[PDB]
């Protein structure tokens, strides 16, 4: 609810719905993640104010590639596949190839279940190896 | 705007003569004293002779006395140096200079210049029985065996001084050593040119050292690679 | 570093040198090619203006950090709840006028996830050009050493930090002294290995003294400040 | 007439203040003008004082210069001592017929030890047609300038066939490169396998050997 750039509050239904209302663009800048050290995709939902994974189903590079230019890597890419989740999940978002152009989490809608029961595994920049 | 801009060193024999000149441009060349100041290689500055504004007066270094000469034509806005008599020990860079430092003197009814607001770039005169040499260049090529790789090129065998190095024809100085040339026990100089540059870069860039021995009329650009 | 050994090429490749009229500063870790996490406390004014800040990696030893080679930082922030006073949010990101060129010396460091599942006491390295005892010089070569992290509740004992050590801030050491991070360190890297990969936990950034007991380096939480590093990522990429 | 006797060298720290000095041997410092000029390596001279303690247009109020009856001398100082400084530094002055030089003074900047970083490079296939083999050491950005290069040719150290070089000190980074060149004929040169620079210097805690053997 509440922005960082200002003291700003707004309301839970507004964080990443899409529309701007933080005056930092808090609410609508910070909608994917990568979750644990498997790279387990995951999109905030509005509906039920919360993180969850992101469906195998229909997704392929073009996707992943997206989502990491929303997460501030912009032409960064390094791998992705379908794994089974690990993060203890209940519900996920899948994927509606008919969205439109229209940032990556807003492409996403809930279903209980993955038709290719996998979750997408994303890593956005080859990091963390040394020698 | 005051530029001065000599010509005319040169490779000469002991004995020979030469004449310099200095072209001046951006100020009344007839309202200034010109000077000549050489240094031979390696050593410090040493007036030669100076010329007042119309050429009425004109004074000489004790090493030069009865052998050079200076004048100038005003209306050509040139000054010169005519050197007879030369030996090896007049080899030097000599600097046309502007004596722009001057007072009039009542009693004496003239001006007396004494200092120099106005240097030249220089001209080379070598006095020396040897023969002209152009040099060969040879890579100084990087070891494919991090981060810092090293190039350059060694200009060889080569008489008289000098040679110029650039590298992409005057784009890349940043990490450029070029080093004083070296005489060897045949005679002849010898001088390399080096530059640093990211490993990284070697693949992807060019490095192409541009070697000058204008008393050869050699040219000579070289492209360095692992 | 107090306590290390020096790294071999390679080693810790994400690692920078950070220079100021032509000498070290602070470290910082590589992220993107672009992109260099490092501490609050080393960009304080005057040192805020990108024009001061050359960066150098894949480089060993100071003298090998030529002048003109360092790559020209384009870009400096500081995290906007930084408080110089007390050190919390001691974070800044430093963005490079031209990109890296990654190879086997230069490689970034991973942004941690959410949900590492990291031991209280997990195993971590330290690096950078600091000080190899208290008050000592800058170091010729990069050092390394090995740290456990120590748990927030045991760092804010009244017999170590006394509730110093906030949400922003994490502890790594040893209670006993004799290993810990030191000045020249500011900035570099907190990283710690798991699923074999090396993952960027902290940035050094306060301790009282050096390797003294009760003592040990306070670093920035960076799992807490990712949500701000990849919006001023995500912000410079609408150029 | 009369000379003037100027210090082979001087040095100190950037930002720093530093004074040249320039002594007449036979008559009063104050008789004649003394003009200074500024002359870095390779370049033509530029003059940065004129009567004494003039300022030419351009320069900074860093270079000032006074006379001291005393010491019969003239002095030239650099406040806030910059990198950009390091070069050779001359006072002029004049009897009634003669422009008279001091013999120079050579400013060195002072700064931290750096070791130098060195680099091999063999003969080129192209020089060795002729007949000659030049192999070549590069000690680059070292300071101070103190440097010993030993060449070794199968673990036998090398003596009377090779010349050195050093360039002056940094405009920017006050740090000084040396190329040492070893010189041997190509028939003498293929009886060798194992080609090795040593470098000896301050900032180096054990000696650089650089080396490559022939052919691989
Ligand atoms: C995947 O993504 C696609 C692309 O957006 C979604 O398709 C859209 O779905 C929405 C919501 O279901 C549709 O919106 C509804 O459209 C009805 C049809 O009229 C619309 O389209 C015509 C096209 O000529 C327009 O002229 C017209 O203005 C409408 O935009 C409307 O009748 C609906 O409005 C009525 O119902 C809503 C409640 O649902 C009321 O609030 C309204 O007041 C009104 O009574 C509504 O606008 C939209 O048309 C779809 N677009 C396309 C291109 O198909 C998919 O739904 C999505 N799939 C999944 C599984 O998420
Ligand atoms: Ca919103």
């Amino acid at each position: 609810i509440e922005c960082d750039s200002s003291g700003t509050c707004i309301n839970p239904s507004n964080w990443c719905d899409g529309v701007s209302h933080c005056p930092g663009g808090e609410d609508e800048n910070r909608c994917v993640r990568l979750y644990g050290p498997n790279f387990i995709l995951q999109v905030y939902s509005s509906q039920r104010k919360s993180w969850h994974p992101v469906c195998q189903d229909d997704w392929n590079e073009n996707y992943g590639r997206a989502a990491c230019r929303d997460m501030g890597y912009k032409n960064n890419f390094y791998s992705s596949q379908g794994i089974v989740d690990d993060s203890g999940s209940t519900s996920f978002m899948k994927l509606n190839t008919s969205a439109g152009n229209v940032d990556i989490y807003k492409k996403l809608y809930h279903s209980d279940a993955c038709s290719s029961k996998a979750v997408v595994s994303l890593r956005c920049i080859a990091c963390g190896v040394n020698l | 705007q005051v530029q001065l801009q000599e010509s005319g060193g040169d490779l000469v024999q002991p004995g020979g003569s030469l004449r310099l000149s200095c072209a001046a441009s951006g100020f009344t060349f007839s309202s200034s004293a010109m000077t000549w100041v050489r240094q031979a290689p390696g050593k410090g500055l040493e007036w030669v002779s100076d010329i007042s504004r119309n050429g009425g007066s004109t004074n000489y270094a004790d090493s030069v006395k009865g052998r050079f000469t200076i004048s100038r034509d005003n209306s050509k806005n040139t000054l010169y140096l005519q050197m007879n008599s030369l030996r090896a020990e007049d080899t030097a860079v000599y600097y046309c200079a502007r004596e722009g430092y001057d007072f009039w003197s009542g009693r004496e009814r003239r001006y007396y210049y004494y200092g120099m607001d106005v240097w030249g770039q220089g001209t080379l005169v070598t006095v020396s029985s040897a023969s002209t040499k152009g040099p060969s260049v040879f890579p100084l090529a990087p070891s494919s065996k991090g981060g810092t790789a090293a190039l350059g090129c060694l200009v060889k065998d080569y008489f008289p001084e000098p040679v110029t190095v650039s590298w992409n024809s005057g784009a890349l100085t940043s990490g450029v050593h070029t080093f004083p040339a070296v005489l060897q026990s045949s005679g002849l100089y010898s001088l390399s040119s080096v530059v640093t540059v990211p490993s990284s870069s070697l693949g992807t860039q060019t490095y192409i050292c541009n070697v000058n021995h204008k008393p050869s009329n050699t040219k000579v650009d070289k492209k360095v690679e692992p | 570093i107090v306590g290390g050994e020096s790294a071999l090429p390679g080693a810790w490749p994400w690692q920078v040198s950070l220079h100021v009229q032509n000498v070290h500063v602070c470290g910082g870790s590589i992220i993107t090619p672009e992109w260099i996490v490092t501490a609050a406390h080393c960009v304080e004014k005057p040192l805020n203006n990108p024009w001061h800040w050359t960066a150098f990696a894949g480089i060993l030893r100071q003298s090998f950090m030529f002048y003109g080679a360092g790559y020209q930082v384009e870009k400096v922030i500081s995290h906007p709840n930084y408080d110089s006073k007390t050190k919390n949010n001691d974070i800044a990101l430093m963005k490079l006028q031209k990109p890296l060129t990654f190879n086997d010396l230069v490689k970034p460091v991973c942004l941690p996830n959410p949900g590492m599942m990291l031991q209280p006491e997990q195993l971590c390295w330290i690096s950078g050009w600091g000080a190899t005892e208290e008050k000592g010089k800058t170091s010729e070569v990069l050092n390394a050493a090995k740290v456990l992290l120590i748990e927030t509740q045991r760092c804010n004992s009244r017999y170590v930090y006394d509730n110093l050590i906030t949400p922003a801030m994490i502890c790594a050491g040893f209670l006993q002294g004799n290993v810990d991070s030191c000045q020249g360190d500011s900035g570099g890297p907190l990283v710690t290995s798991k699923n074999n990969i090396w993952w960027l936990i902290g940035d050094t950034s306060w301790g009282s003294g050096c390797a003294k007991a009760y003592r040990p380096g306070v670093y920035g939480n960076v799992m807490v400040f990712t949500d701000w590093i990849y919006r001023q990522m995500r912000a410079d990429g609408e150029f | 007439n009369f000379m003037l006797t100027q210090p082979h060298s001087m040095s100190e720290s950037p930002g720093k203040t530093v004074t040249i000095s320039c002594t007449r041997s036979s008559g009063s410092i104050a008789s004649n003008y003394v003009q200074w000029y500024q002359q870095r390596p390779g370049s033509s001279p530029t003059t940065v004082i004129y009567d004494d303690n003039q300022r030419p247009s351009g320069v900074p109020d860093r270079f000032s210069g006074s006379i001291d009856s005393s010491s019969n001398s003239a002095s030239l100082t650099i406040s806030g001592l910059k990198t950009e400084d390091e070069a050779d530094y001359y006072c002029q002055s004049y009897d009634s017929s003669n422009v008279i030089f001091g013999g120079g003074t050579k400013l060195t900047v002072l700064r931290t030890v750096a070791a130098p970083s060195v680099f091999i490079f063999p003969p080129s296939d192209e020089q060795l047609k002729s007949g000659t083999a030049s192999v070549v050491c590069l000690l680059n950005n070292f300071y101070p300038r103190e440097a010993k290069v030993q060449w070794k040719v199968d673990n036998a150290l090398q003596s009377g066939n090779s010349q050195e070089s050093v360039t002056e000190q940094d405009s920017k980074d006050s740090t000084y490169s040396l190329s040492s060149t070893l010189t041997l004929s190509k028939a003498d040169y293929e009886k060798h396998k194992v080609y090795a620079c040593e470098v000896t210097h301050q900032g180096l805690s054990s000696p650089v050997t650089k080396s490559f053997n022939r052919g691989e």
